[PDB]
């Protein structure tokens, strides 16, 4: 609405390699999330198609595509609820604890729905799981909710 | 109706059909308010669905 917020524009021609103002569209959902907002890989999928859009061939863009696709992510920003999130991994390990063991929380976000790289999962265990193996998501969240 | 079966649903309906068990009750439900129900069910099986 700008509140017109212009660094939307400057953050735009920090990703875009070329410098001519045009982002791929598999850019796109990496700069949604980098802007603030956080839409699932499959939602970013269909919006696409839904607008007969195809990231399967050779995509450019421009500011005036980017901006609308931003402000229809922008308000389903509604479903981040870190109850739910504490609660999910609270009903992941017994006992009256925070911790889940090292390799449960690692296969679970490499291969249950929205796969995540095994680099990536790595990168989000790395400095809250100690050498006991066991991840406490109370801090975990608190950190994964930090940026 | 001449059976008695309508006249016993019928009874039926003025109570309480229908009998959720409590932990049967948790886990097909939590996600309606996912965080307070979840909570609530594991916190105590019955006080939970509570």
């Amino acid at each position: 609405s700008k509140a017109a917020a212009d660094d939307f524009k400057e953050a735009f021609l920090l990703f875009d390699r070329t410098g001519d103002a045009k982002i791929t569209a598999s850019q796109v959902g990496d700069i949604a999330r980098a802007l603030g907002q956080n839409p699932t890989n499959a939602e970013i999928n269909k919006i696409l198609g839904n607008p007969s859009k195809e990231e399967m061939n050779a995509a450019a863009i421009t500011f005036e595509e980017f901006l609308p696709m931003l402000q229809a992510a922008a308000n389903n920003k509604d479903q981040g609820t870190f109850e739910d999130f504490v609660e999910g991994l609270r009903v992941f390990d017994k006992e009256g604890n925070g911790t889940v063991m090292g390799a449960e929380l690692r296969h679970v976000l490499a291969t249950l729905g929205e796969k995540m790289t095994e680099e990536e999962v790595e990168e989000l265990m790395k400095g809250q799981e100690d050498s006991n193996g066991c991840i406490n998501y109370e801090a975990f969240v608190k950190h994964i909710m930090s940026v | 109706r001449c059976n008695g079966v309508l006249e016993g649903i019928r009874i039926c309906r003025k109570g309480f059909p229908s009998r959720v068990l409590y932990a049967d009750f948790k886990q097909r439900y939590r996600v309606l308010n996912a965080s307070a129900i979840p909570e609530g069910q594991f916190m105590d099986s019955k006080k939970a669905s509570e």
